[PDB]
Order: C-alpha cells, then sequence, then structure tokens
C-alpha cells in the first residue's frame, strides 16, 4: 500500500534527530507536566460549600424580593 | 507563414498575431453559427434624434 | 453605514435545547479522541525506555 | 599572524543562531494564544439571521454609505 | 553568511517557483470571482438568487421568509442613508418621460 | 463507611470555614497570594456563580 | 568569549515548554472542548434549535408579542416551540429534507 | 443616485480558522514529504523536481490538516469545508492544475507555441524536402487556401496545441467532484441511518438504551 | 532510455502490514486483564459478545488520557435532554388553530414559497 | 524600444488631444459636459449641471 | 439534521461595497498622483 | 568549549551549538536557502562506502 | 441538499480562507525551511584527503 520508504521515515539514509533537552537539576516544563505546579483545589474546599450555601441564599432573597 | 517556424520567439509572435487580428472574428464567428438559425427581432436602428444639445 | 441589530439579540438556554441522540452522540467523534489520546499519549511516552537493573 | 578563511562576523551574515530559534518559536508561542481565541470566537458567536428578522447586520467597508 | 532566507524575502520569492504557486493561486481564484461569482450573485440586482431554495438551499438556515424580506429592508436603509448624504429628492424620478427610438 | 465518614466530616467542614476564610483576608490583605490560590479561588467563584444561578 | 546574545538557562526552560508540544498534544486537548462544545454537540444543538424555536414563535405569536412578554412565559413558548420541531409531526418525526 | 453600483458580499468566520490551518503545519512538519519525494523521483527527473516537490507538498499537507480539523476539530468552517465544491475545485483542485505549468511553464509555453505550426512528426527525419516544407511552406501539410479561413484557424489550432494538456484539468475537475460527492453522501447517509434508528427507539423505549455501548458505537 | 538502475528496497512494500500490525499489538496489549473483578454478560447461547470483551481496553485507555477523560462527557447530559424532551413532546397538547394556521414544516405553506 | 515607446505614448496622448478637441466644438450633451469639465469644474457638479439640462430640453421633464 | 451539519451558518456580517464609487475615488487618486508629481505622458505611472 | 558547557549540565540550543561548528554552519545555511531538505545520497556518491548503508 | 448549490461554487468567503491560508504560507515559508541536516557534519567529519608525502627515496 505505502513504500517502505515513507513507513520508516526516510528514503535511503535515517538522519539523527537531535535529542530532547532535559535541563538539569530542576523539573521538566512541558504540556504534561503541571500538576508538579497546579493541583486539584483542596485548600479552600469548606469556604466553598460556605460560599455556595450563602451565594444560593443571597440570590434567592434578592431574587424573590425583584419578583414580588 | 515562414515567420511563424523562424526562432526568436517567433511562434509567439505569429500565433499572438493571427488570434489578434482574425481569432477574435473567428471567435465571433462560432458564435454566431448558433445565431443564424435563431428569430431575432428587427433591428432598432438608431433615430440620431437624441444627443443634441444647443451650447450654453 | 455598519448595524447591529437587535434581532440578533434573542434568549439563550440550555434548557430549550432538543439535544442529541445516542447514535448522534457516537457519531460526534468524542468516544474516539477519549481512547486515541489515551494511545498516542501511550505511544509517545512508552516508546523512550529509562535504564534499568534486571532483578 | 590570523587563521585563514575566518573573519567578524557582518551586518549581512544574518542573525545569530539563537536569534533564528527565537524567531522559530514565535508561532509555537502564539499557538497557546490564538486556540484559545478560536474557541472563544467560536462559543461567544451569535447567528446573524433568524425566521423572524427584518434586518441583518451590515458592515460597511469604505463607509461609502 | 548572507542568504536570502534570513536576508531578502524578495530574491527567495524570486528563486523559488513553489513560492510563486500560491500567488498565481490567490490571482487566480480571485478574477474567478471577479469574471463568474461577483456579478451573478454578490451584485444587488443578483442577490435575490440566495433566496431560491434550489440554488440557494437554505443560507439563510430556513427557508426564506419572503413575508418578513430582510433583504429589502437592509438594503433599504441603506439606500435611504445614500439619499441623506447626497440630499437627493425622491420625486424628481417620476418628473422624467423617457422619450422612444421611433422608426 | 461513607455514610459514617461523610456525618464524622461535617465538625471538621465547618470548623474549617472560619479557618480557609480568615486565611484567605489574610493572603489577600498581606498579597501573599500565589498560583494555587488563584485558581482555588476561581473555582470558588465558579461554584458561587452556579449556585446563585440557582438561587436565582 | 561569546560574541551573540547568549539566552539565560531559564529562558531557554521557559520556551521548551512551547516548542515541546507534540502533534496529539494539539489535536486532543482541543479537539476534546471542541467536539463537546462545538457544532456536533452543545453550540451546535442550541443554535440550530433556536432556528426552529424563533421560527415557531414568528408563525404562531410573533416576535414582537413574544419580546413584549415576560422572560418567563417566553421561556414557556420557547419550550413548547422546541417540543413542535423536535416531534416534526409533520415530517413523520425525521428531521431530513 | 446613478453612479453609485452597490455590491453584496456575504463575510463570515474567515481569519481564526485559516490562521490554525497555518500553524499546524509547524506540528505535522511536512511528514508526508517522503511520500511525495518518492513519487516525484518516480515520476520526473530535472533539475526543477524540489519546486513542483514543494508545491505538492503543501498543497496535500493541506488538505490532510483540513480533514482532520473536519474529522476532529468540529468548528464552524471546519464542518463544511470538505462538504463544499468550491473548496474541493479552488481549494484543492486548482492548486495542483497549475504547479506543472508555474514549474515547468517556459518548456510547456514554448511547446504550445511551437505546435499551433502544426506538422507531421517525423521519426528520423533526415530527410530533405520535410525542411523545405517546413520552412517556405510553414508545415509538412498543405496549407495551399488555409488562410481563407484563417480566423477561425488560429483559435482551431490554439486547442490544438492545449488539447494534449486538457485530460489534466478534467481529472483534476472529475476527482474534486468525486470527493465532494464522496464525503457529502457518505456523511448524508450516516446520518439518515442514525436518525432512522433514533426514531425506531424514540418510540420504543425498550430499546432507547447505549445497547451496543457508549464507546464501543462510538469507537468503530 | 536504459537507465539499468538497481531495485531500492525503500521503495518496496514490506514494512505498512507490519508496523500497522505492531500498532494493534500495542493496542490488544493494553486489553490484558487481571481475573478479580472479571465480569462479561455473555450472549444467551453462552458465547461472547463483540463489543464486550473490548471495553477494558479502550476505557484502560481513557485511563491514561488528560483532558479528554474529564470533557468528552459533558456532552452526554444532553443525550437524557433529547430523551426526555421527545416523550414530553409524543404527546404535547397544542391549539388546533394555530397548528393549521401555522404548522411547522409542513409542505405546500405560501408564506415558506412552496 | 525607446524611440517606439515614445511614438506609441506620443501618438496615443495626441489622439486623445484630438479627441477632446473634436468633442468640445461638438454642439451635444458629451461636448457641453467636456467644456464643463474643461472650465476646472468637479465631475459631480458637471454632471449635475449637463443632467438639469437633459432632463428638459431632451426628455420633456414633466 | 443530516443536512444541517452540511451548512455553513457561521456568517458574521453583510460587506457593501459601493464599486461605482470606489472606482470614482481610485480615479481620482490616479488623477491626484499624476498630478502632484508632474509626470509626462511618456511615462510608465 | 560548547562541550564543556554540556557537561556542565547547560541547554544549548540547535543552532547556538550550529555556530560553534562555523564551516558546516553556512553550508548548513545554503541548502536552507535553496529549499531541499532531502539528504541520504549525496553522502552515498561523495563516499561509495556507505552506499545501501 | 444544502451543499448542492451554485452558490457555495464560487463563494467568495472560501476565496476569502483560500487567500488568508497561502498569504500566511507565505509569510512562514521561512519557518518551514528551518530544519537542519547532518549531511555537512558528515563530509566534515569524513572527507579526509590524502595526508601522505612525497619520498622519493
Ligand atoms: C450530586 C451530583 C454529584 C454527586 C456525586 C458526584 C460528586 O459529588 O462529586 C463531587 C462534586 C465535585 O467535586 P467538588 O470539588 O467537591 O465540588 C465542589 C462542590 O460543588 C462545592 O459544594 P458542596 O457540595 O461542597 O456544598 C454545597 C452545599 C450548598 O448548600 C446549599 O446551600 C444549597 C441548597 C440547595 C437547596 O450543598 C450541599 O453540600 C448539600 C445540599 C444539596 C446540594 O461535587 C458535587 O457535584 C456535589 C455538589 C453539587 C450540588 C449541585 C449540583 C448541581
Ligand atoms: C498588447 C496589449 C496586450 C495586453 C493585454 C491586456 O489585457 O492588457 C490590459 C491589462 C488590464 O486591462 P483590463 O483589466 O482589461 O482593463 C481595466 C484596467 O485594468 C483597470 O485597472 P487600472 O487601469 O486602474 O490599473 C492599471 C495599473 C495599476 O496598477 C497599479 O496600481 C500598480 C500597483 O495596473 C493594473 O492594475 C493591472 C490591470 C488590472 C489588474 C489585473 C487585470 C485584472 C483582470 C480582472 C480581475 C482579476 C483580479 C485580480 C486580483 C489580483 C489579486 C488582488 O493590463 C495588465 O493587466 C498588464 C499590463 C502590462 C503592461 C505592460 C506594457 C509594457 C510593454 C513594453
Ligand atoms: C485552563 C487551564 C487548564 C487546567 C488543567 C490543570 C492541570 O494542571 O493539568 C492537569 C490535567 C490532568 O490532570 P490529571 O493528572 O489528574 O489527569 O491536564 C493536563 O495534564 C494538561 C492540560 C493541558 C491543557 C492546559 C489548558
Ligand atoms: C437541562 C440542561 C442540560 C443538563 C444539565 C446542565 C448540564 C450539566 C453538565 C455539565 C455542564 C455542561 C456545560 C454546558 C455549557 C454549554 O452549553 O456549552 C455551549 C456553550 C456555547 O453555547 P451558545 O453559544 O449557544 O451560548 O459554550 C460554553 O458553555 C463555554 C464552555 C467553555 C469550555 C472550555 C473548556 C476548556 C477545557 C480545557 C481544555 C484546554 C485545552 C486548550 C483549549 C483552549
Ligand atoms: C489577406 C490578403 C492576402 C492577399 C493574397 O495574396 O492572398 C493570398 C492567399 C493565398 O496564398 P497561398 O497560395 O500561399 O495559400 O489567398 C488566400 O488564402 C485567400 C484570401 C481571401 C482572398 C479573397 C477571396
Ligand atoms: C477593511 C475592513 C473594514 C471592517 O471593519 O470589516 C470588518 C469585518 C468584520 O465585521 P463583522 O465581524 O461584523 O462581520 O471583516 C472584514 O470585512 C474583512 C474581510 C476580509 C476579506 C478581505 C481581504
Ligand atoms: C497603493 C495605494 C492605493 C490607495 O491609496 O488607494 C486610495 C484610494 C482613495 O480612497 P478614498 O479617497 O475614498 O479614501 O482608494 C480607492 O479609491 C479604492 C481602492 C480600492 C479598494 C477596494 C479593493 C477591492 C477592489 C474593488 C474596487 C474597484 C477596483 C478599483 C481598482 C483597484
Ligand atoms: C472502511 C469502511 C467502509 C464502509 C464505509 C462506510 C461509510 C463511512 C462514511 C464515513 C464518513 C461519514 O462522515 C461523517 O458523517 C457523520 C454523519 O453525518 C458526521 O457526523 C456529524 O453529523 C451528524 C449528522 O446528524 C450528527 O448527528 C453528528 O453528531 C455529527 O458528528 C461526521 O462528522 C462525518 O465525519
Ligand atoms: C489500506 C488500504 C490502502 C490505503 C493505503 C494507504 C493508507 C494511508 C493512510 C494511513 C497513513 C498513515 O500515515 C503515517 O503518517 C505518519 C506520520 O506520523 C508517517 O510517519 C513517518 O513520518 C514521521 C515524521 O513525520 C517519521 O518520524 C516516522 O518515522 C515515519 O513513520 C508514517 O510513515 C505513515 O504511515
Ligand atoms: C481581496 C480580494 C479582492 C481583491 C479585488 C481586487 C480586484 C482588482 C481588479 C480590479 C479590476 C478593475 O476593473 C474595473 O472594474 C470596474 C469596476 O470596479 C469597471 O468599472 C465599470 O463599472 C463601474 C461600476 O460598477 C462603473 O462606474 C464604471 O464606469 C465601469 O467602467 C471597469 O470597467 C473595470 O476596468
Ligand atoms: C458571591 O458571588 C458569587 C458570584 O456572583 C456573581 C453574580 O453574577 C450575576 C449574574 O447575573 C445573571 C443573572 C441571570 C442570568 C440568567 C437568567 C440569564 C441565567 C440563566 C439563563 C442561566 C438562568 C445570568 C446572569
Ligand atoms: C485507523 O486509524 C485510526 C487512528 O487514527 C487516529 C487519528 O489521529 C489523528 C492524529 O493522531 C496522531 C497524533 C500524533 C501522531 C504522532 C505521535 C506520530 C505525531 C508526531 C510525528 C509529532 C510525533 C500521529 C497521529
Ligand atoms: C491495511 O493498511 C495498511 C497500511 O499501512 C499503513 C502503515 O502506516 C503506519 C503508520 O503508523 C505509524 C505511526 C507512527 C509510527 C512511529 C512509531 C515510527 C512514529 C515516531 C516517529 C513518532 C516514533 C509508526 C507507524
Ligand atoms: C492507529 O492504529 C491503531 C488502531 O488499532 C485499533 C484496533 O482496534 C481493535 C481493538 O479492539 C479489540 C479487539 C479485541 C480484543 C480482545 C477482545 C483482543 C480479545 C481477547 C482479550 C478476548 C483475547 C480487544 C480489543
Amino acid at each position: 500500500p505505502l513504500p517502505n520508504a515513507v513507513v520508516q521515515g526516510y528514503t535511503s539514509v535515517r538522519g539523527p534527530k537531535r535529542p530532547l533537552d532535559h535541563f538539569y537539576g530542576r523539573t521538566p516544563l512541558n504540556i504534561d507536566t503541571l500538576w508538579h505546579w497546579v493541583k486539584f483545589p483542596h485548600r479552600y474546599d469548606n469556604l466553598r460549600f460556605a460560599v455556595c450555601f450563602w451565594a444560593f441564599l443571597v440570590s434567592a432573597h434578592f431574587a424573590n424580593k425583584k419578583q414580588r | 507563414d515562414m515567420m511563424k517556424v523562424m526562432p526568436g520567439g517567433k511562434a509567439f509572435v505569429g500565433t499572438a498575431l493571427g488570434l489578434a487580428l482574425f481569432g477574435g472574428w473567428g471567435v465571433e464567428f462560432v458564435k454566431n453559427i448558433s445565431v443564424m438559425t435563431k428569430e431575432k427581432p428587427p433591428i432598432d436602428w438608431n433615430n440620431e434624434k437624441l444627443g443634441h444639445l444647443t451650447r450654453s | 453605514p455598519s448595524t447591529s441589530p437587535a434581532d440578533k439579540d434573542v434568549p439563550m438556554s440550555i434548557l430549550h435545547t432538543h439535544g442529541l441522540s445516542y447514535v448522534n452522540w457516537c457519531m460526534s467523534l468524542a468516544p474516539g479522541l477519549l481512547v486515541f489520546e489515551g494511545f498516542f499519549r501511550a505511544r509517545y511516552y512508552r516508546s523512550r525506555v529509562p535504564p534499568s537493573r534486571t532483578v | 599572524v590570523p587563521v585563514a578563511n575566518f573573519r567578524p562576523k557582518k551586518p549581512w551574515d544574518g542573525p545569530w543562531g539563537i536569534q533564528i530559534s527565537q524567531k522559530k518559536d514565535r508561532p509555537f508561542i502564539a499557538m497557546w494564544i490564538l486556540f484559545p481565541l478560536l474557541l472563544v470566537d467560536h462559543l461567544t458567536r451569535e447567528y446573524y439571521a433568524y425566521w423572524h428578522s427584518s434586518k441583518v447586520p451590515v458592515t460597511d467597508v469604505f463607509g461609502d454609505f | 553568511v548572507y542568504t536570502n532566507w534570513q536576508s531578502s524575502y524578495t530574491r527567495l520569492f524570486v528563486s523559488k517557483p513553489w513560492m510563486w504557486h500560491p500567488l498565481a493561486w490567490m490571482t487566480l481564484s480571485v478574477g474567478i470571482w471577479w469574471k463568474f461569482g461577483k456579478e451573478s450573485l454578490c451584485n444587488e440586482r443578483s442577490f435575490y438568487i440566495h433566496t431560491h431554495p434550489k440554488w440557494a438551499p437554505h443560507k439563510f438556515h430556513t427557508v426564506y421568509n419572503w413575508s418578513r424580506d430582510p433583504i429589502k429592508w437592509t438594503l433599504a436603509e441603506q439606500y435611504a442613508s445614500i439619499i441623506r448624504n447626497t440630499n437627493t429628492d425622491i420625486e424628481a424620478v417620476l418628473k422624467i418621460k423617457l422619450p422612444a427610438n421611433a422608426n | 463507611e461513607f455514610w459514617q465518614m461523610y456525618l464524622a466530616c461535617w465538625p471538621y467542614r465547618f470548623r474549617n470555614t472560619v479557618v480557609e476564610w480568615e486565611t484567605c483576608k489574610a493572603k489577600v490583605l498581606k498579597g501573599s497570594v500565589d498560583l494555587q490560590d488563584i485558581v482555588d479561588l476561581l473555582y470558588l467563584l465558579a461554584w458561587a456563580y452556579l449556585f446563585w444561578i440557582l438561587g436565582e | 568569549a561569546p560574541l551573540y546574545p547568549v539566552l539565560s538557562q531559564a529562558s531557554l526552560y521557559k520556551r521548551h515548554f512551547f516548542k515541546n508540544i507534540k502533534l496529539f498534544h494539539v489535536v486532543f486537548y482541543v479537539g476534546a472542548p471542541c467536539v463537546t462544545f462545538g457544532t456536533a454537540a452543545w453550540s451546535g444543538s442550541n443554535r440550530n434549535s433556536r432556528e426552529a424555536i424563533f421560527m415557531v414563535i414568528e408563525e404562531r405569536h410573533g416576535w414582537d408579542n413574544f419580546k413584549k412578554l415576560s422572560s418567563h412565559q417566553q421561556g414557556v413558548i420557547m419550550q413548547e416551540a422546541a417540543q413542535e420541531s423536535l416531534l416534526a409531526r409533520n415530517k413523520g418525526e425525521l428531521h431530513l429534507p | 443616485m446613478l453612479n453609485s453600483n452597490i455590491y453584496i458580499i456575504i463575510y463570515g468566520g474567515i481569519i481564526m480558522y485559516s490562521i490554525m490551518i497555518i500553524i499546524q503545519m509547524f506540528l505535522y512538519n511536512f511528514s508526508n514529504k517522503i511520500y511525495i519525494e518518492v513519487e516525484i523521483n518516480k515520476y520526473i527527473l530535472s533539475k526543477n523536481n524540489i519546486d513542483i516537490y514543494w508545491i505538492i507538498c503543501n498543497c496535500t499537507i493541506i488538505i490532510i490538516i483540513t480533514t482532520l480539523n473536519h474529522i476532529i476539530n468540529k468548528i464552524g468552517i471546519y464542518n463544511m469545508i470538505e462538504y463544499n465544491i468550491c473548496y474541493w475545485l479552488i481549494g484543492t483542485g486548482l492548486g495542483l492544475y497549475i504547479s506543472p505549468f508555474i514549474v515547468f511553464g517556459y518548456k510547456f509555453f514554448v511547446y504550445i507555441m511551437d505546435l499551433n505550426n502544426y506538422s507531421l512528426n517525423i521519426y528520423h527525419n533526415n530527410n530533405k524536402m520535410n525542411d523545405i516544407q517546413q520552412i517556405y511552406n510553414g508545415t509538412n501539410y498543405n496549407d495551399t487556401m488555409i488562410f481563407f479561413i484563417k480566423d477561425i484557424n488560429n483559435i482551431f489550432t490554439i486547442y490544438r496545441s492545449i488539447n494534449f494538456f486538457m485530460n489534466w484539468l478534467y481529472q483534476m475537475i472529475y476527482y474534486g467532484v468525486r470527493m465532494w460527492l464522496v464525503f457529502v453522501l457518505h456523511s448524508f447517509s450516516l446520518g439518515s441511518f442514525g436518525e432512522l434508528i433514533t426514531v425506531i427507539t424514540d418510540n420504543n423505549l425498550i430499546f432507547n438504551v447505549f445497547y451496543i455501548g457508549l464507546l464501543g458505537l462510538g469507537f468503530i | 532510455a536504459a537507465p539499468a538502475e538497481k531495485p531500492d528496497p525503500a521503495l518496496d512494500a514490506t514494512k505498512a502490514l507490519p508496523k500497522a500490525l505492531e500498532e494493534v499489538e500495542f493496542f490488544q496489549s493494553y486489553a490484558v486483564r487481571r481475573k478479580t473483578g472479571f465480569h462479561l454478560f455473555n450472549r444467551a447461547t453462552g458465547s461472547p459478545t463483540i463489543v464486550g470483551p473490548m471495553f477494558y481496553n479502550l476505557y484502560n485507555f481513557v485511563r491514561i488520557g488528560r483532558v479528554s477523560k474529564y470533557v468528552c462527557w459533558l456532552s452526554l447530559p444532553l443525550v437524557f435532554q433529547r430523551m426526555w424532551m421527545k416523550n414530553r413532546a409524543t404527546g404535547m397538547e397544542y391549539d388546533i388553530d394555530l397548528e393549521n394556521y401555522a404548522p411547522f414544516e409542513a409542505k405546500k405553506n405560501p408564506m415558506h414559497g412552496h | 524600444f525607446v524611440p517606439a515607446w515614445l511614438t506609441f505614448t506620443s501618438l496615443n496622448h495626441w489622439a486623445q488631444n484630438r479627441r477632446l478637441n473634436r468633442y468640445l466644438t461638438q454642439e451635444s450633451v458629451f461636448g457641453e459636459m467636456a467644456r464643463e469639465l474643461v472650465r476646472g469644474k468637479t465631475a459631480d457638479e458637471a454632471t449635475t449641471s449637463v443632467m438639469a439640462r437633459v432632463e428638459k430640453e431632451i426628455l420633456g421633464v414633466h | 439534521s443530516p443536512n444541517e451539519h452540511l451548512m455553513f451558518f457561521d456568517f458574521s456580517s453583510w460587506l457593501l461595497v459601493d464599486f461605482g464609487k470606489r472606482w470614482e475615488r481610485w480615479v481620482s487618486f490616479k488623477k491626484s498622483f499624476l498630478t502632484t508629481t508632474r509626470s509626462p505622458y511618456w511615462s510608465p505611472q | 568549549r560548547l562541550h564543556e558547557r554540556r557537561l556542565r549540565g547547560d541547554v544549548i540550543d540547535e543552532w547556538e551549538e550550529l555556530d560553534y561548528h562555523p564551516l558546516v554552519r553556512d553550508d548548513t545555511y545554503l541548502a536552507i536557502d535553496f529549499g531541499d531538505p532531502t539528504f541520504g545520497r549525496y553522502i552515498w556518491k561523495l563516499f561509495p562506502h556507505t552506499d545501501g548503508d | 441538499l444544502i451543499p448542492v448549490s451554485l452558490v457555495d461554487l464560487i463563494n467568495i468567503n472560501i476565496i476569502f480562507y483560500i487567500l488568508l491560508l497561502y498569504t500566511l504560507l507565505l509569510f512562514f515559508i521561512p519557518l518551514f525551511l528551518a530544519s537542519i541536516n547532518y549531511t555537512y557534519h558528515y563530509i566534515y567529519k569524513y572527507y579526509n584527503y590524502n595526508y601522505n608525502f612525497i619520498n622519493n627515496n
């Protein structure tokens, strides 16, 4: 279906690929290495519960007053 | 006809010259083959009355 | 001149959406991305083996 | 005496290699800014005509109108 | 070391027909629209074909609403703006009596 | 097990509401607000906007 | 004694984040939000149900009168229109031409 | 006013959708380069190979990119662009059509303008009268009193020079129309079968269930 | 004319099918599963299904994703939205006058054009 | 090319000059428009000035 | 609908161009360019 | 001198490293200007002991 | 069908698409050409002129 050149990636000679840099002494920085810096929110979860309650309540209050 | 086959772009010159001179009339002729048989109205010849206007 | 009529400004709400079928959702090709993202990630990050010690 | 086939750089020698690298990775940087902009351009869009629309958005390009 | 790659885009373009190809493509497409698509579709005299269900199916996401006629009122607003910018008399056209090419 | 831990976790949540609020106030006044704090606050504001719509 | 504008280690560390992308890292990561919130699933469903809704409304009630009503009754009539269109009682319950 | 000739163009989402087609070319990085290398070296040997090669590569990769954007990145134009005939004729076919005329246009033009001087081609033309006929009369054939119809002859001869460049245009149009029909008809047929299945299952909610599977049908 | 070129192995086709089978084998390697927690409803005959024993592979790959496994499900509630609205519409009571005056997508309506 | 270029350009220039001179002495609508333009007037003003005469004398305005 | 998927309704507006006015202004620019430069008739301009 | 930096753990750009091979940097830049990214048969003709390798 | 239309045959919108696409292509050609081959490295390393000297005796 396809010639061997397309599969192996070269017609005659296999060219050397420059390897990937590492940046010794620190973590890799890639699109997939970002969870090292940004975990899921874990610090303000209970504050999230409180603020969700208060937001619901205040919205309901002002909406009911407006409607009435 | 003997300049057409000469070198130095004379083939292009001959072709373009034949086009510009007679090939346009040939295009018109080909367009007119399907016009000769068709019912066409009388030609509304210009009365040559409209356009005259005194200067001022 | 340039215009910006109010006919284009209309109400919007996700509640009024008809939606999709199970078949149309399968045709949306999300289930394909779901698998092949992991497939290609696995192929790329598993091609490059690190050094080791055989136990 | 100096070594032959060597000289100082000149303006017509072009930029250095690190500068060419900085030129190369500009599309890769603008990718991160443009793909979200593409998604925002699609998501924050509104159709321009409806069955009820008496008008359609017009854009006079040269202000002739 | 001098290269048109890094020092002259013009000489690079001149030295590579595969750089001329997209430009010729663009010019040809625009010429095609100018010759064929311009007057038949985009002109005001030829813009109602977009209301056709056979040649322009669902150009407005639906069948064209003729009771509403968005084209008519859009273009009428624009012509009115032209008239106000030009200060032309609406009723001056009705005072005309064209002759006939008699005989 | 989940029911028992859900019950037992309510005192922790009600106790740490005030703690998290005070730490957020201190970080906002002091300005010592970092990336993870910003992400948590954005998640917070998203859920708060949802619950605002819900309360409406 | 490098004569060129030597680039710091951290600047290269940051540029590597941008130039070390692979094709799948773009394709799937941008296709998931796109396929979900695109012309297929969400944005398409919304924006194409709106057309049928307002066609039904302007045919049955009118756009001006609809504009005069409340947001609640607006939504009620919109939902009724969405149901009428999804049903497609005249097309034999088939969304085809 | 009289002098005001007004034209209406319909403008939509073009800029941001065309930018990313080009930005993706850095990611693909011409993965099709080896295939077109192989094929071009199969089909021609000249100094101007690389030129035509580059052209095809660009054209081809754009097609590939659009196809994947048509399959995966479904927004706005990327869905219609493969279902539109203008893209398949002018957006894919015209470039491939004009590529050899842009690379080998000198030779083809010289050939075409020489073929207007229509003549019979002789192999091992060691004849002497052939030369006199070609120079004096212009052609091997008898051109006596053909000037009498020169008006048509010119234009006809022009076609006689390009008739062997015309099947390329025909094949380009044919395969553009083929791709358009394939995409459109297969999408329509698949969607139609899906809608019929949904009609069968919506009226029978015992079957309105993920009966093949959430990922199985989608993966297939 | 008579160049006498030797055969180029790169122009042969002896690697494409092996490479595709290598990719498919890498895919199927992730279908290996432990005996614990295994259950698959077979057909009524007792024979296995087609899609059944090839769900573990797909979901083992979903496990490895990063963004699609948390996003591509958000279009699924829309399916249930349709399931509910369709049943709402199957028996919706409507005014006869509006249906006769403004039928939706009915043929021969001159206000549409035909 | 230089003599040919000068010949072509100058012959066409003098042809256009002759054309304008012939139009100016022509007792017609186009002659009037050409005259009004040679005075130093604007295109729009001259069109209006000539059409005001066309509507009256030629078309016979209501 | 399937046909609904074969539709491009991502339009934004209608660009209105008075080609007569644009041609008039182009000709005016040409005249202004030729007068300001004081260019002769034998010039390529 | 560049390898001294590489041994210290410093990352060198692909083009920064080429500048430390100036004679190859020039021929590589000209090959880019010409626009022929192919390679392999030139090595097999100049060094026929590599033919087929 | 919708795509079966003469309006979509010479659609100026797709022509704008093609125009912007290939103008951007032209703008970015000098970055597509910026891939390095390692052939002149090979030539520098492996090209070895004959270093033997002449000795008549
Ligand atoms: C009854 C209603 C339906 C059922 C109940 C509600 C749905 C509950 C399911 C969860 C919520 C679904 C939200 C639906 C919103 C919607 O309708 O979606 C459609 C809308 C557009 O619809 P309209 O244009 O018609 O208004 O789009 C949005 O909501 C914007 C969402 C932004 C998503 C960004 C995700 C980024 C992920 C990170 C990827 C990083 C990679 C790089 C890319 C930049
Ligand atoms: C080797 C296989 C040989 C057998 C060939 C069988 C024919 C296969 C044709 C594949 C091409 C069909 O092309 C595909 O069509 C479907 C169905 O409209 C489109 O699907 C899209 O439109 C449909 C129409 O309702 C929506 O419901 C769906 O949500 C959306 O994804 C895809 O976006 C397109 O990619
Ligand atoms: C089967 C019926 C007949 C039809 C046959 C043709 C089907 C073609 C469609 C499948 C195409 C697969 O296309 C595949 O693309 C990848 C790109 O990642 C190519 O990959 C190639 O290029 C990359 C870089 O770009 C090289 O690093 C790699 O070594 C090489 O394999 C594959 O060689 C090719 O096989
Ligand atoms: C970015 C994509 C679009 C790029 C478009 C650029 C196109 C450039 C080519 C312009 C072609 C010039 O072609 C010129 O067009 C104008 C209209 O404009 C024609 O002009 C004709 O129509 C206009 C109005 O419609 C009349 O006012 C005028 O008296 C008449 O001659 C000219 O007879 C023709 O010579
Ligand atoms: C504590 O604060 C938390 C966030 O509060 C932000 C409040 O934002 C105000 C939002 O205002 C509205 C109000 C109504 C709506 C509608 C009715 C349009 C939403 C809808 C259609 C989803 C019901 C949208 C936004
Ligand atoms: C029958 O085949 C079905 C599989 O097709 C899935 C289509 O995927 C779209 C593109 O997916 C990719 C993603 C990345 C790649 C690689 C990893 C080769 C990219 C590369 C060359 C940058 C490393 C190849 C294909
Ligand atoms: C019946 O169909 C047979 C057609 O065969 C097609 C063969 O193409 C296989 C393409 O799939 C790939 C993809 C990537 C790769 C590799 C692993 C070489 C990619 C790389 C360069 C990123 C490591 C190899 C093969
Ligand atoms: C890019 O190319 C990769 C595309 O490959 C896709 C292959 O899809 C088929 C995989 O589906 C299966 C089929 C069978 C099986 C298992 C059921 C092999 C059979 C078993 C586990 C009973 C031995 C698992 C997954």
